[PDB]
Formats: structure tokens, sequence, C-alpha cells
């Protein structure tokens, strides 16, 4: 969350998180720049293991009952601007609902969600190709424009804005909103340097569980740690694992020199743990124990803003140009 | 912005604890013993309110 | 924001407490932008009178 | 080359779990009923939202998410509901579905929480579990909600909001007799809960010839259906899956000739 | 030069018949293999000339 | 194919299968070639329009067809990341497996003929091995014979040649293993290797289900068997803390006498080379080879059980030095190869005092990465990485 | 009235000091008031 | 929407059947079950019991792709007995455990009615 | 059609071709009302 009155903003591109959280192992330098109030993260139960092969090379495996619960959902805000203008005596525009006979340039599509106006009421289901805005221009009869959407949106229209710019040219100004659910090309990170992309999703009776049912939310290839070493990516999940355990909220400050690995396991093997993070897991294809034993624990992981629902596209015979006859874009 | 009614992990219902939980901080509780006279025994449920940031409370501040 | 002499992109020992040594943004910028470190202060200007 | 004589063995009972033991079986119709406590047993929960007027500071598929995940009291009467998809009805009717009706206004000053004490149903076998209160939505003086919703009927393979329990335990063998699992360091291990060793020992003598037995189990429920009725609806519901196949087996190798 | 009429559009240009998306592991699959959605899949054609051997298909 | 197009295969062909999602989804043993990754990468596919054009790529540049590279004569594609260190354990001499889990193993074999190998103990009950399962994806009937990674240079010397009490010497007789275990030296891609041997001999179209049937069976072993890393595989016994504590304590030692040597000149320059030189030469030769045996001191106190060692001696990830970097020593940093400068006048930071020329106060960290590093071996830690990360941004342009 | 080893909570309150009254964005409102 | 919808999973479509039968050329006494809409639940319940037959030389399962719904069995046996019989042999022994663990539990449960203690 | 005032919330019918203002308030920013054709969602 970006800022706290995101309500009466009409920003483009906006993305907001349902449920954040704030750290279980903070800075001490974090109370002054305000991220308990305004966080941008998670925190999940991580398993470092090899599993099925699916988060080799830089990806996670995470469950999918756990998706379905809230886990990592967002929005996604968008703004259109349309300005009615006179350029031109007969070239004027203006709002309205372009009817088939009197207008001639429009395309085949639907023009029944607009209201008399020319916009949209907010409260609707637009889809991709699905006209917003009517704006008619009158010939020296009437020659009509509009502004359609992009392709695959699958949208709800949030609320409609009219009023006069730095000068006296109506414009109007118009949101809309959609919300995305994670899946399999979604890219995550945590807090120290590791990008991966989201490999599958199993339901919660495949994930590997413990002796009390406690089944992680996101599994990660132990390959990713030994080539560029961040030591403190396995710290963070051990100091984590106590402050759930006790109730605190643990301390990272950089040169602290008063907490070392030994005065958190021997912290830890008070509430019945192995000393070390470690546990025993057992198989949720065919119960059987696993004969190593998984480093399992609680970390902050945060989700980045390249979504896989924008990078996919492809052409197959398309428009193409007027000048030099070559491929173009629409 | 407002808590969960189910824990991530496991599926327990947390969604009616906040305010119980603010009510034992309220008079002398730690954060690890409120945890425990709510029944919350697993780490995986102790996060969910050990970690939990309120944003509701500062949007009703704008008036509708 | 293309020329590949080194001295005005390596970290010099003078940035100590007034730069932040570890952020900064890869590709052809590498450390042409930087940000100031927590406490660091710039002066506003006054008269020698 | 035939089945085996399991004996159960029920340690503890409350309203909301259930500890037992199952002894002389194998390993993989121990954990093949430890699947179904979570996907496949059947429960109410609601599944059509529809929203007449909302000016809450949530937008209206945040509401509509935190209503499905309310459990709904679904003890005896989802034995006589059929899946909408089998009914002859149309798309809703009362032998398939449950309507629920919720309308606040917000007129004092002072906030005020939206409980589930506001879902009004109408038949009154199935209400939220009110008999604290899930907080859904507070609102401020001017504000207000009002929708309708049904509950349809599936388990826990369509959507984790159909499943009855809360996390559920499992385990065999607590000392390593077996050594299916290999410690470096066997000392450095907490004695499991139901172990029967001394307080000097770490692992029991390895044995050759041994075969898992004597699993433990521990059933918690969210709140729909009791901790033991969790149990009896699997067995039966795993039952009535083999007992499908075998009909189109047969109705296989009979159409071979 | 480039991006005039003899360097940037005689043997360098844009194509048609062409797709790009992210990638992401799969153990499953033969390494003469690729795994395409569906979307992409109901888009790219392939001009299939019609003969006595697949006129009903 | 791939951003960048470098070598010709840069530019391979595929064959369709449509699945739910929307990514684009292919093997592991195949990023090799294109040089990817799974963080936010992306490629691009043509579709050949014609039928002319579908038989030239076909029998031109199908992924089978370009194993082996004509740039150094040795395959391209070996077996990958997290295959490699499970082959590794999949293979050592005590692995036993049951009925059952034979049985389960042989349901993922492409290419099996349907006959059970009688086990290797009859009694007191039948158990195969890790070498007998895999003599069944090894395809017709190949020879070869390597090494492993630690195979002792003194065991060819005496006796045991072709016993090898560690279970080296790699001998593939008759398309069967015989003895040894399999690492990147004997399954990787480097010439002589096992899939060299089994293109050049068998063909290009039995190659490509080696590698399938590899992965498949040892994946769904590796779910059996598990693999992880903690801390607990990265921390040291008590007794090596005190030996590197002593070494440490007498280097530091040995630069002060060279110190206080020179500040009587007492120093020689040596032909060739100023006095600033010479003595800077011996004191990096102190520090040099003094890191060294603080990082013998910490790999011959890991076990066999450590998961750091497993991931350097099988070849799938790492190296060494990152071992004793993690336990014993961070080292000694250096930009534009040479050691710390004097940013300030005649000092490094204003913490010291003039031209002070000790280890610590020019760039030496002597922590772990485990204990972590002072304020002063955190800058010049920044220093060292922050070149490393420049001369990367150049290389791609020159190159290109 | 000297301050040993209490020290890693004394150092954090003087910071805390020079937040509440600065702020991290200082350094533009000050010099276009000049 | 390139997202398949959740019912897929579980849901016979109309032309498809549930199971399916193929003969193993390359051994005798082989066979070869397809069910479909089937996961691990159902695939590893069959397998451990038939194993516990003495008359079955193999018997093995797989799921070829985790995120397309079906299974595969395969089975051999003895030249004196048929691939079908064993099979269909196996799931009356199930249905006979299930049953009859479902009485022993429906009576311990009612066997603390009020408490034995 | 019914425009909402960004202000005073007072709806006020504005006709077409029309200036933008509110009335007892003076305003010239407007919220078009919500719309009363219905769309149902999925607790899914
Ligand atoms: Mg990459
Ligand atoms: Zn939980
Ligand atoms: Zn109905
Ligand atoms: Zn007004």
């Amino acid at each position: 969350v970006y800022i706290t009155n995101f309500h009466v903003r009409m920003d483009t591109l906006a993305h907001v998180l349902y449920y954040p959280q704030k750290p279980l192992v903070t800075t001490r330098s974090m109370e002054y720049l305000r991220f308990r109030e305004l966080p941008a993260g998670i925190n999940s139960i991580v398993a470092i293991a090899s599993y099925t092969g699916y988060n080799q090379e830089d990806s996670v495996i995470m469950n999918r009952s756990a998706v379905d619960r809230g886990f990592f959902r967002s929005v996604f805000y968008r703004s259109y601007k349309e300005q009615e203008s006179k350029k031109g005596f007969d070239q004027e525009e203006v709002f309205e609902k372009p009817t088939r006979e009197t207008c001639q340039g429009m395309r085949h599509a639907i023009y029944d969600k607009l209201d008399d106006d020319g916009l949209i009421a907010p409260g609707v289901r637009v889809s991709g190709d699905d006209v917003i805005i009517g704006k008619t221009v009158t010939l020296p009869t009437k020659r009509d424009c509009s502004t359609f959407l992009r392709t695959s949106e699958t949208g709800i229209v949030d609320q409609v804005m009219v009023t006069l710019n730095q000068e006296g040219y109506k414009f109007c100004k118009i949101r809309v909103r959609s919300v995305r659910i994670p899946q399999i090309g979604d890219k995550f990170a945590s807090r120290h340097g590791q990008k991966g992309t989201c490999g599958i999703q199993y339901r919660q009776e495949d994930m590997p569980f413990t002796c009390e049912g406690i089944t992680p939310d996101i599994i990660i290839n132990p390959h990713a740690i030994p080539s560029r070493m961040t030591i403190g990516h396995l710290i963070e999940c051990l100091q984590g694992k106590v402050s759930a355990n006790k109730g605190e909220i643990g301390d990272a400050t950089p040169f602290n020199d008063a907490v070392n690995v030994q005065k958190i396991s021997n912290l830890l093997s008070d509430y019945g743990y192995h000393l070390r993070g470690n546990e025993v897991l057992y198989n949720g294809f065919t119960g059987r124990k696993i004969t190593s034993q998984i480093f399992i624990g609680p970390t902050y992981y945060q989700r980045l803003k390249h979504m896989v629902d924008d990078k996919i596209h492809s052409r197959a015979r398309g428009p193409i140009q007027i000048l030099n006859r070559q491929p173009m874009e629409g | 912005m407002i808590i969960p009614v189910r824990c991530f992990t496991c599926g327990k219902i947390v969604g009616n604890k906040w305010e119980a939980y603010l009510g034992l901080l309220q008079a002398e509780y730690t954060e690890g013993d409120a945890l425990d006279a709510l029944g919350l025994k697993r780490y995986c449920c102790r996060r969910m309110l050990l970690a939990h940031v309120d944003l509701i409370e500062k949007l009703l501040n704008y008036a509708p | 924001r293309d020329g590949k002499l080194a001295k005005p992109r390596q970290l010099h020992n003078t940035l100590w407490g007034m730069v932040c040594p570890a952020e900064t943004p890869e590709g052809h910028a590498v450390g042409l932008v930087k940000n100031l470190a927590l406490m660091a202060y710039i002066s506003v200007g006054s008269q020698p009178s | 080359p035939y089945a085996n004589q399991p004996t159960v063995r029920i340690t503890e009972l409350t309203d909301e779990n259930v500890k037992f033991i199952i002894e002389n079986t194998d390993l993989a119709v121990a954990n093949s009923i430890r699947r179904v406590f979570i996907a496949e047993v059947p429960i109410i929960a609601i599944d059509w939202v529809q929203i007449d007027a909302n000016s809450s500071v949530l937008h209206d598929e945040f509401i509509a998410h935190r209503l499905g995940l309310i459990p709904l009291t679904s003890d005896d009467i989802v034995d006589k509901l059929q899946y909408s998809r089998d009914c002859t009805c149309e798309e809703f009717c009362p032998e398939c579905s449950v309507e629920f009706t919720l309308d606040v206004r917000c007129n004092e000053d002072q906030t005020r929480h939206v409980t589930s004490r506001d879902l009004i149903s109408n038949s009154p076998r199935v209400i939220p579990v009110t008999s604290d209160d899930i907080l859904i939505v507070k609102l401020r003086k001017g504000q207000e909600l009002r929708l309708r919703a049904y509950a349809k009927k599936g388990f826990g393979k369509e959507h984790a909001k159909w499943n009855p329990t809360a996390g559920v335990a499992f385990e065999y063998d607590p000392d390593n007799a077996l050594r299916h699992t290999v410690y470096p360091k066997p000392e450095e291990w907490p004695k499991s809960e139901y172990s029967e060793l001394d307080e000097d020992e770490s692992q029991a003598p390895y044995d050759p010839n041994g075969k898992p037995e004597r699993f433990y189990y521990n059933v918690e429920s969210c709140g729909s259906l009791r901790p033991e009725t969790i149990v009896l609806s699997a067995l039966s519901g795993l039952k009535k899956k083999l007992s499908d196949l075998q009909t189109q087996l047969s109705h296989e190798i009979q159409s071979d000739v | 030069g480039k991006e005039g009429r003899v360097r940037g559009n005689l043997m360098g240009k844009r194509v048609d018949f062409s797709a790009r998306t992210v990638i992401t592991p799969d153990p499953n699959l033969s390494i003469d293999q690729v795994g395409v959605p569906r979307s992409i899949a109901a888009n790219m054609t392939f001009a299939e000339i019609v003969t006595p051997f697949n006129i009903d298909r | 194919n791939r951003q960048p197009t470098l070598h010709k295969m840069s530019m391979m062909g595929h064959r369709v299968r449509i699945l739910p999602w929307s990514t684009f989804r292919l093997n592991l043993s195949v990023t090799t070639p294109y040089n990817a990754d799974f963080d936010g990468d992306e490629m691009n596919l043509h579709l050949p329009q014609s039928l002319e054009t579908r038989a030239e790529i076909q029998e031109l540049a199908m992924v089978p067809r370009m194993i082996v590279t004509p740039q150094s004569n040795r395959p391209v594609m070996g077996i990958v990341q997290d295959t490699l260190t499970a082959v590794r354990k999949f293979t050592k001499r005590d692995v036993f497996l049951e009925r059952g889990e034979v049985m389960n193993l042989l349901m993922f074999l492409s290419t099996w003929d349907g006959k059970v190998p009688q086990p290797a103990i009859l009694k007191p009950r039948p158990l195969w091995t890790g070498k007998q399962i895999f003599s069944l994806i090894i395809p017709g009937h190949i020879n070869c014979i390597r090494t492993h990674s630690t195979h002792p240079d003194d065991e060819d010397s005496g006796p045991y040649k072709h016993i090898s009490p560690g279970d080296t010497k790699v001998v593939v007789e008759n398309g069967e293993l015989i003895m040894g275990i399999l690492c990147k030296k004997s399954l990787g891609t480097s010439a002589g290797s096992l899939v060299h041997i089994s293109y050049l001999e068998m063909g290009h179209d039995i190659t490509r289900l080696f590698y399938s049937n590899i992965q498949t069976v040892i994946n769904n072993w590796l779910l059996i068997e598990g693999h992880t890393i903690g801390i607990g595989d990265s921390i040291a016994d008590s007794k090596t803390y005190q030996d590197i504590q002593n070494t440490i304590k007498k280097a530091k030692q040995d630069v002060i006498e060279v110190i206080e040597k020179a500040h009587n000149n007492e120093l020689e320059p040596t032909p060739g080379n100023t006095l600033r030189q010479t003595f800077e030469n011996q004191v990096n030769r102190i520090l040099n080879d003094a890191r060294d045996k603080t990082g013998s001191s910490a790999q011959k106190s890991l076990s066999e059980y450590n998961n750091f060692k497993s991931m350097v001696v099988s070849g799938a990830k790492g190296s060494k030095i990152n071992i004793s970097q993690v336990i014993a020593v961070v080292g000694q940093q250096n930009v534009e190869g040479k050691r710390i400068p004097f940013g300030f006048k005649h000092r490094t930071l204003p913490h010291f005092i003039k031209d002070d020329y000790g280890p610590e106060s020019r760039g030496f960290v002597e922590n772990s990465y485990l204990a972590g590093l002072t304020p002063t071996e955190f800058f010049f830690h920044a220093m060292g990485g922050r070149e490393g990360l420049i001369d990367t941004a150049v290389k791609t342009a020159e190159t290109g | 009235e000297i301050t040993p080893d209490l020290w890693q909570e004394a150092c954090w309150i003087v910071i805390s000091s020079y937040f509440d009254e600065k702020g991290l964005v200082r350094q533009q409102l000050d010099s276009f008031d000049e | 929407m390139n997202a398949p919808p959740a019912f897929e999973s579980f849901l016979l479509f109309e032309g498809e059947k549930k199971i399916t039968i193929n003969k193993d050329t390359k051994v005798p006494n082989a066979c070869l079950f397809t069910i479909n809409k089937e996961d691990h639940t159902l695939g590893n319940i069959i397998k451990s019991q038939l194993l516990k037959d003495p008359q079955v030389l193999f018997a093995g399962y797989k799921v070829p792709h985790p995120l397309e719904h079906k299974i595969i069995i395969r089975v051999q046996t003895t030249p004196d007995y048929s691939p079908q019989e064993a099979f269909t042999n196996a799931i009356t022994d199930l249905i006979s455990e299930l049953s009859l663990l479902e009485e022993r539990f429906r009576v311990a449960i009612k066997d603390k009615q009020e408490g034995i203690e | 059609m019914i425009y909402i005032c960004g202000e005073c919330h007072t709806e006020n019918e504005i006709k077409s071709r029309d200036p933008i203002r509110c009335r007892e308030c003076g305003y010239r920013i407007m919220y078009k009302k919500r719309t009363k054709r219905l769309v149902v969602f999925d607790a899914r």
C-alpha cells in the first residue's frame, strides 16, 4: 500500500495488496521511515528442499490452498483520460452515444453500455474491446470517434469523474478495477536478492507436512544458497521461528555483536525444537518419512510488479502499414 | 487492512481473535502470554496476530 | 552515461557516512546515480560578514 | 492375499478434536484416509454473491471473498442436498441451496462493526457458527451495505473454503526402530510425545524385519462438522469411490466380447 | 544508414507468426518438446492443403 | 531462441505440446545451450508456415541433432543442477532398495523391456542396488572409464588398483555400471563423457531417451531421499575455531615483524623491485599463504552428512573456496588488483592513525560470513564488490 | 553521571530526537524556503 | 481466461470413460489400466494391495503429468491368473477393509456416551 | 443523467450540454452515480 488516501487519487497504474503484514525480524532503523504503518509483504513459512523438480534454477513451488485464503492477493487500478476539444469550427467534438445510421466511421462493436452522455456508469463489467467513451466529430455529417479498451482487461468500471481542465474544456477520467490472483508466472523475491518465478501450485493434501500438520507456503531450491552466499537469509528464518514462539519481535540491527547464532539456537531448544531449525517432514503423496531433515521456518517475502498477464502477446497475419506494407501493431 | 478470517497455513479460524488480543495487551499481558491465553500453539497461527498491521482504522478518517 | 572510464564510477573512501555504499542501479548507469545516507545533511548557506 | 483387521482406539474426544490410534493396517491405507479428511468431505459454503449497495471502504470483490470463508453449520442436512449441477431445477431452488441476506446501515457517529450476526438465512438448519463473531467490515456514519447470497455444497478439491478441518496431525513409529529417517547426531533431537524410550536413550535398536503399524491421528475441526462425523463421513466417502469404480470396471471386461 | 531504407528495412524487419512470454521449468517433458498455452495456440495457424486422404478430418 | 543469439545453439527446433496455464514450459538440460534461467526471462518462437521449411527444420536443426558442438567437439547438454547431486548419492556403494520402490522406479523407464533383474542380495531378503538399477538406463552396449572428483592420485601406485576402497574409477563395461560414483566428470559436458560416447556410438535418437530417463527416474527417487541446506551445515566444532584463531594470530604477528624491520632500513630490494614493491610482495605472501591453511583446516573438519560438501563434490553448484569463506575467513579485499588505497591523506578511514600498514587497516577481513563483519570490513567488501560489478557491465557491449 | 554499558539504549534515544525534528526530506524543503 | 475451471479435475466429460484396458504385448500376462479423472489418493491405495497377493509379479502406478488428471497402472501375474482377476479381487478387499473399520470406529465413539472413566 | 457533487454529495440531474456545477455548493468536480443493472460475483 503506497499511500493511505489511495481512494481519491486517480493515478495510472496503481497496485495494492490485500493483507500487508509487518516483519517479524526488524531493524531498529525502520521505526523512523514508517515501515510498520505502510508495509509491503507477508510473512510466509518457507522450506528449503528439493521436492519434485519444479523449483529448480530459481523457481518456487507454492501452496495452492493458501492462495485460496487470501495469500498475496492484490488489486490493480488504471485510469484513462479524454478531453473534448474544438480544434476547428466544424471539427468540434462532443460526448454522445453514436447511432449507426447517422455516424459513419464506427466499427460494428456494441454501443449499448454507453449512456446518453456517452460515458459508462460505474459498476458494469467492461471486457476487452468494449467502447467506454463515445465521442463524435461533426463532418464539414457526423463522423464518430471513440475510445476502446486494450485487449484482455476484464475489469470493472470503478468510478467516473467529470470536470473542467486547466482551461474551459470539459474532460472526464475513468478508473478500471481488476483483481490479480497469484499464478504460475508471477515473480516473488525475498529480502536478500533472491528473485524467482512460480513453477507450480500444489494443494494442501500434497505438500509435505510436519508431525503436527504445518505445511509450507513456499518451497525453494537449496542450490540457490551455496553459490551466492546469502547467509543472512538463513538466520532470519531461524530468528523468526523464535519470535513466533516467544511472542516478541526480533532485532536484526547490523552491527549488534549481542546476537550470535549460539544465542539464538540455545533460545530455540527451550521450546522443544531442534536447535538448528531442522524438522522431520513426511511425504505428502505416500505418507512415508523423508530420509533427510528439512530446514523450515518463517520468512518475509514480497510480490514484485512483473506479472505474466502483461507480457504475453502473439501475432498471426495482423494489420500492416500503408506506405511500406510492413507488419504494424494495433 | 483487516484481520484475515483464516490462517494461511493451518486453516484455523483467526478472524474472531483480534479484539480479544488487544484487550489482553491492554491490561498487563506480554505478547507471549496473550497468545497462549487464546489457544494459539503452532507458530504458524501466532505469526497471524503477532505481525498484523490494522490499516482499516485509518481509512475510517476520511468522510464518505 | 556510457563512458568506460572507471574512476568516476568506483567507490571512493570519502563516501563514508554520506552516500550509501550498497545502493546503486545496474546496467549502463552503475555508480552514476547515488543515494545519500540516513543522517547526511546538506548545508544551505550564509553570509561571511 | 486378503485384507486386514484394523482396530481403532480413541484417546480424547472434545467438540473440536479427536485423538485416536489405528493398529494393524498398511501405511498406504492410513495415508489415503489422511487426504480424505481434507479434500473429499462435503460441506456447505457461500458461492454466489450479488451486491445492491456498497459504500464502504472495501471494494465489492473484497467483501464477496470474506463471505465465502465464513463456516456454516453443515451438521445433518448435507446428505439431503443435491449438487447444483445434478439437480433438475433451474439455477437455484431450496433443494440445492440456502439463501442468505445482509443489510446494514450506520447512522450514529460511533463506528459500527458488521459481524457475522447479520447473515440472516431462511433455513434454520444452516447458520454461521454462532449459538465470538467474525468481523466482515467496519462502517462510518453515512455508509451502508446490502446483498444476497446462496450457499451451495462441495468439497475441498474445488476450493479451500470447502474443507472442514484445521491442521490434521499424523505420525507413526515415534522411535527410529525402522530407520526410515537417519539422524546425523541422534542426541540433539527432542523425544516424541508418544515415545516409550528411557530418559537417557535416543533411538530404539534397529530391527530389519519390521513394518509400520499403529498410526496416530489428531483431527481438529473448524466448526462446521463435529470432529467425530468428519471421520465417519470420510470412511463412508472413500468406500463409495472404490465401490463405484468397480462398477465401471466390470462393465468394461464384460463388454470385452 | 541504420533506420534509413538500406540498413533498417532490407535485412532486419519485424515478422508475423511469432509469440513471446515467460519460461518456467518442467521436468516431465522430453528434451525436444516445448509447452505452449492455449491462448497462443488458438491464434497462430498453419495452412494445410486438402487431399482425399484428409478430407473428412 | 533467446534474447541474444551468440552461437547456432541459441536457435533450435522444438516440438509443440499444449498445457493449461500461460507460460512456455521447457526441460532443464536444454537451459545450458540457451544460457537461460527462470527468474523473469523471456523467449520467442516462430512457426514455419510452409512444408519445405518444416522438413528442413526437422532434418537440420532439431535439438537432439545438436548435442555435440563443432566449436570444441564436446557435448553442450549435460545433467544439471538438481539431478546431478542426486545421481551422485544414488550410485554410492551402499544404497539398497526394497521391492516396492524398485517397481515404482521401473514404472518411469520409457525403454524398459519388461523384465525385473535378479537382486544383488537374495537372502535374508531381496534388495536391489543403485548401480543395478542405473545399469538399465544406459543404452546399448557402450564402454567407458573415468574417475570421480575425489580420486586419490596415489591409488594407481599401490595395490587395490582395481578394487578402489573409496569406490572410484568408474567402469562401464558392456553397458552396465560395474563400479564407481557418477559426477560432473562422467555425466556433464566434457569430452569423453558418458553422453559423448553414447552419442558417438548409438546415434542421436537414443541419447534423447537417455537424458529423459535419467531425469525422471532420479527425480522420483529424490522425493524419497530428500535434500536440503541449513545452518547446521554452516558451522564447525570447538576444536577447529581454536586452530583458525591461532593461525590468524600468528600471521598477524609475522606481518608486524616485517613492518617493524622495514622501519629501520633493514630490507634489501630484489632485482627489478622497488622497496615498496618488495615490502608489499612479502606481506602479500604472508597474508595469502595464511588463509589457505585456514581453508584446509575448515575442509578437513567437514562431515559426510554435510550439505555443502554434497553440492561441491558432485559438481552441481559451488566451489571449495565458498566453504572456507563461509566457515573460516573471508580473506583480503583489493581494488584495481592492489591493496586498498589511501583514499584520505595517508589514511584509509578516519578511524586509523596515519601511515598504518597493518593487515586489518588495509582490507584484510578476518571474520566469516557466519560470524558477521565489522563496519570497516563491510566498507572494503563493498568496494571490492563494486569493481567486480562494473566489469561485467562493460564486457557485454564490448564483446557483442 | 557517566553512561557505562547502558549505551545500546542510549544511542537510539538521541537518534530518535534527530528524526522527530528534522525528518527525511528536510533536504528539499530548506533550499526552497531560501 | 487461460486458466481451467476447478471442476475439470474430478468431473468427467461427456465422451470420456473412466477406465480403459489395454494389453501389453512385450511380455505375457501383462495389462495396463488407465483410470481417468483420478490422482494419488486412489492410485496408491490399489498398488499396496496388489503386492500383498502372492500371485502378482509386478505392480506400479504413475501420474504422467501433474497438470493433467489421469493415472496409469500396470500389472503382471503368473500364467494361471488374469490381470483383470487380480485387479477386481484387490478392490473387493479394500471395501471389506473400510466397512469393517467403520463399524469398529462407530463403536469406539459410543463406547464413551457418558464415559468409561 | 444524475451526478453527485464532490464536496456536499447532493445529487443533481445535469442535462446534456450544460455547465458542470453543483447547487448549494458551487463546485466543479462531479462523480457519476453507480449503475442499476446488477452483476453477480463468486466467493471463489
Ligand atoms: Mg535470468
Ligand atoms: Zn495455522
Ligand atoms: Zn435449485
Ligand atoms: Zn456541491
